[PDB]
């Protein structure tokens, strides 16, 4: 006699909630996170050249604090200053310390 | 439409039919292909496009300096707030557009079908048609493939529809 | 700690992947980094509205 | 098949465009894509879904498609983009993948085109085997169109075979090399060989010549 | 990235059959439909076959329909092609490649992605012609200056030329082979070298012809 | 539609009917409820969400200092201009969306009705139907409530519509 | 629709008709006028509205100063990036809206016509109607002008459409 | 017997490519540049008072 | 060089027209200037989708 014909779309048992203009929270099939919020915990030595100046500040290596003689004439892309860094040579101070540090960096 | 169909695994939009030969279901390739293309273009726009920034100002301070410190904090905070606003707005807009394009593809397919059955069928209103002639699985295939000719079944359906 | 890997975005917490457009690990960045935002999570829809069955 | 013009051309930094015409069966219904084949190597994927570039591709390459006509644009074209470009799309009638003819794009070569001609004679082990092949080459010239007039003691021959190599990646320098080969019969019977270039980069045809010495 | 070992190239007599196989590693082979494309020497790019990520869908070109078979094993991560009744219009390079295709050829897990996984394999050369593949004959060619090596009278075409254990890398021009009235191939490999190195460091070319077990070395200089 | 109806006070969208029993008007609860929900969600997003900022830079100066003053003025001015742009754009977008959602709800209701009267009525094109059978106030109620059965009135309307 | 019509030069949207009197083409004034008005309003919003800025910070440096230089560079770079983002987003949104409004005007005209031919015609599905009575050039004019009365041609078209 | 009536829009042989949200590149009839990128090369003495 | 014309937007490259909302000539501006952006070109559609015939 006569047949019926339906039009439909698929679905999934476990969708995820997202946000749009109409709805603060609406469920969709699948979605991707756009906010990187996790990190390993270590710095990768490539592709940027890294200089781990662990007991030394850039200014100490500059002046030539004796514990920093390794950094003589070395180049870098990113200098990593540690919270354990300390100076051991003659006491000093630098007017405009930040500016010299920034320009040397 | 009332709800979705969880049994579809070879596509996103489709058809279900009940005729004298039984009940069947089959998905539509073109519509889901278009939806997939649009979402892949969206992802290609967003993901993997990050520009380089190397040397900037300092953003953490262990001392109390006053004016310049206040200004640097203000600058970074303003930048952060503006970019966060932009991110929230962009995500909201793109998700609205995704929803809209998917619904538009569903309605596109529904209309493409409805125009194919010119007078041989009626719109029941629940996302399902009522075809007023004996339509076999081969006739359903002729529908979906786009080869259905209404003239062949026109007179029978007009009879069973008006008398 | 300094490791032996590859990543073009470095933060004081470590290197991070440079695919997602945003990040909230830290605001101090070096390299091809995603922009720091305050949101902990922003999700982008990759599928249609989901009304289950 | 898909219709791509055989050749494209331009100047460094000109934003050339290649086109691709199809049919309702493939392009009007499906998306297109574009591959690049550097001479002597496997093709590489440039564009897909008519406008999308993969991770490796620079944003200089762009694509478009409307109806039955697709287009592939190159904005900052440079020395390292002389290659073959293929448009392709899926066809539902044939239920397959149909490619384009192929398009060769060339750059504006500053017509320096100074063929560093060098005539080379046959060596010993070639003649010991009753063989001889005298060669005449042209390096660092432009464009592809050229002719070579043989002089077998000031006489012309037929069926002379040579191959034109494609452009260089940096210097954009063409090169050809034609070698005539026979046995010692028609070799030691004449003494003065010569090749005369007929090229659009100098005044008149230019002859260079070895003799049987 | 993608590490594929290709195999099956060579010379096959007319009317006989070829059987190629490329094995991939570096990704989930289990969820990407694959293509076999071919490229005749000279120019041209013709598509041969396509296979779904589970074999459920195979399709061939009308030009090679009814005499070819594409197959795949997800256990050994292997793609393979078989073609019978070969003629001269089939001598070509065969690329095993993941091209963009309709979505249903790939799995559900890779329908949506910002990456668009792709790769073309290096060519697999098959040649249909009469037998007796003979090795090469290499002659030095010596007279701003120019010198090189001419390698003639060989078949198949697979040939490579290096200079001085891979030292001379600039100014080198290897000329594409040309076929003749006979089943023989030629290849000129020249280099523009200054007129101030006739005795500075004389040069020697090396020619690697694999389908003859041939590695021929020969030095070039005038008398 | 031609215009609006100022007499509606128990809703936003509705129906007017003229039958042998007279002329009547009554609003639709569901559609206006959905519109009200969406606009209330919009207001809940916008209103009452302001974050705290306590100590910032100075923004007015009674002296002439030069470089730092120039920089602070530049920073505040840039921030102000960017936020004003964002505010104007957000208001424009939200108002466009409000208009769009209201019109969409009207069209939703119109289609919901039109699909209910499958063949018993025609679309005159002026936002009004023509029902081709004697339909009393109880029949109109059966329409709006969603209980209207076309089969009961189908044959009469098909007669009065084709002969 | 399948494609566009390159022969139209007195408008943007139009009609093509094939009747016993031949084939003709004529554009619709109202729809294209509305599209032109909207695009002109868009241009009037964008073009010619630029505000004044006279004295700012320095943005190029021939010396090495450190902190203040770093801060000024950071400020200008942040401003530039934010404004470039805004420009790209605004252009994308406005172009999407232009496309949407043009398509909406086309569909508006199509529906305005379809509702005018209530039962005297059928929708073939290719952006073309099939009118089921002898309709002359004057009848086509009565269609487009808005004066077409379906009653005059109703019975003839119903006959030629159902028998 | 019966006549046909088509609804359509115009087109042009040489459109221009623009960008929207749906399509990175899409062709339209005509478009205007919003990014002034050319300059003459000289400074105009009006309306601002200039001191060279 | 100093010329003799009229323009309300001055850059170190010269005066520029002040009609388009954006510009990328230079970031150093004086007057009623369009905002500096990094894009070399942003095109605004003044017509419908174009499918030729
Ligand atoms: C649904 O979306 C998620 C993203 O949240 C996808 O999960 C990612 O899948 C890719 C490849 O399969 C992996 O490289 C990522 O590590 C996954 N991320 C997470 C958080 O799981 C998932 O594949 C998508 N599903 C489908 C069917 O497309
Ligand atoms: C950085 O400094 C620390 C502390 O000054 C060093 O740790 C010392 O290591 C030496 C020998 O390895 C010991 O004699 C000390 O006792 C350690 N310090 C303490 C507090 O116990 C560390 O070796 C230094 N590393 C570098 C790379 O300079
Ligand atoms: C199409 O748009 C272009 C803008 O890109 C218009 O070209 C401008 O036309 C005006 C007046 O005709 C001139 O003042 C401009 O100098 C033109 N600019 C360019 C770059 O040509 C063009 O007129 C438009 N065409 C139509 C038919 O409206």
């Amino acid at each position: 006699p006569g047949a019926t014909l339906c039009l439909g779309h698929h679905a999934v048992p476990n969708g995820t909630i997202v946000k749009t203009i109409t709805n603060d929270q609406i469920e969709v099939t699948n979605a991707t996170e756009l906010v990187q919020n996790s990190s390993i915990g270590e710095i990768c030595d490539s592709p940027h050249q890294i200089l781990d100046g662990e007991n030394c500040t850039l200014i100490d290596a500059l002046l030539g604090d004796p514990q920093c003689d390794g950094f003589q004439n070395k180049k870098w892309d990113l200098f990593v200053e540690r919270s354990k860094a300390y100076s051991n040579c003659y006491p000093y101070d630098v007017p405009d310390y930040a500016s010299l540090r920034s320009l040397v960096a | 439409i009332e709800n979705g169909w969880e049994g579809m695994v070879d596509g996103w939009y489709g058809f279900r039919h009940q005729n004298s030969e039984g009940r069947g279901q089959a998905a539509d390739l073109k519509s889901t292909q278009a939806a997939i293309d649009q979402i892949n273009g969206k992802l290609n726009r967003l993901i993997g496009k990050t520009n380089e920034k190397f040397h900037q100002i300092e953003k953490e301070f262990s001392e109390v300096e006053g004016r310049i410190q206040d200004l640097e904090k203000y600058v970074e905070d303003t930048k952060i707030d503006l970019w966060s606003y932009n991110a929230e707005l962009l995500v909201a807009l793109e998700n609205q557009h995704t929803i809209d394009l998917t619904d538009s593809e569903m309605n596109k397919l529904f209309e493409k079908t409805k125009k194919q059955l010119r007078e041989n069928a009626e719109d029941m209103g629940n996302g399902c048609f009522k075809i007023y002639h004996k339509c076999d699985n081969a006739c359903i295939g002729s529908i979906r493939n786009g080869t259905y000719d209404h003239d062949v079944y026109r007179d029978e359906a007009l009879n069973n529809r008006f008398q | 700690p300094i490791g032996k890997c590859n990543s073009e975005c470095i933060t004081p917490n470590g290197s991070i992947p440079n695919d997602k457009p945003f990040q909230n690990v830290n605001r101090i960045t070096y390299g091809a980094c995603p922009r720091y935002v305050k949101q902990s999570t922003l999700k982008l829809a990759t599928g249609m509205r989901n009304v289950p069955e | 098949m898909l219709t791509q013009p055989p050749s494209a051309s331009g100047t460094p930094g000109q934003r050339v465009t290649i086109s691709c015409s199809g049919s309702s069966s493939n392009i009007g219904g499906n998306t297109v894509h574009w591959f690049q084949q550097l001479p002597g190597t496997a093709p590489k994927l440039l564009i897909y879904t008519n406008s999308l570039r993969p991770s490796g591709v620079p944003d200089r390459f762009s694509g478009s498609k409307s109806g039955t006509s697709a287009s592939l644009a190159i904005s900052g074209l440079q020395s390292e983009d002389e290659a073959d470009y293929y448009c392709a799309a899926w066809d539902n009638s044939l239920n397959g993948q149909v490619f384009g003819g192929g398009t060769k794009l060339t750059v504006l070569g500053q017509p320096k085109a100074a063929p560093s001609v060098t005539l080379f004679p046959p060596s010993s082990e070639e003649l010991q085997a009753n063989k001889a092949t005298l060669v005449c080459l042209i390096s660092d010239f432009y464009p592809g169109a050229v002719t070579v007039a043989w002089k077998a003691d000031s006489s012309p021959v037929k069926a002379g075979v040579e191959t034109t190599t494609p452009s260089k990646q940096s210097n954009n320098k063409y090169a050809a090399s034609s070698y005539l080969s026979l046995t010692p019969e028609q070799w030691k019977s004449h003494r003065s060989y010569s090749c005369q270039v007929t090229h659009e980069g100098s005044t008149v045809e230019k002859t260079v010549a070895p003799t049987e010495c | 990235q993608v590490q594929l070992l290709e195999s099956g190239g060579g010379v096959v007599q007319p009317g006989r059959s070829l059987r190629l196989s490329c094995a991939a590693s570096g990704f989930t082979f289990s969820n990407y439909g694959m293509h076999w494309v071919r490229q005749a020497p000279g120019k041209g790019l013709e598509w041969v076959a396509i296979i779904s990520f589970d074999g459920s869908k195979k399709y061939y070109a009308n030009s090679v329909k009814g005499r070819s078979t594409i197959s795949r094993d997800n256990s050994k991560n292997t793609l393979s092609l078989q073609m019978n009744s070969l003629g001269p219009e089939d001598t070509a390079l065969y690329y095993c490649a993941k091209l963009p295709s309709p979505y249903y050829f790939d799995s559900r897990f890779v329908w949506v992605a910002a990456s668009a996984f792709h790769f073309w394999g290096q060519g697999i050369l098959v040649t249909v012609s009469s037998a007796s593949t003979k090795g090469p004959s290499v002659f030095p060619l010596a007279p701003t200056a120019a010198l090189g090596c001419l390698v003639k009278d060989y078949f198949p075409e697979p040939v490579t030329v290096s200079w001085n254990s891979g030292a001379l890398t600039s100014g080198v021009h290897t000329f594409p082979a040309v076929l003749q009235s006979s089943g023989l191939y030629s290849l000129s490999s020249v280099v523009t070298v200054p007129s101030s190195s006739l005795g500075t460091q004389t040069y020697i070319c090396n020619v690697n012809h694999k389908p003859s077990n041939t590695k021929v070395d020969k030095r070039v200089e005038p008398k």
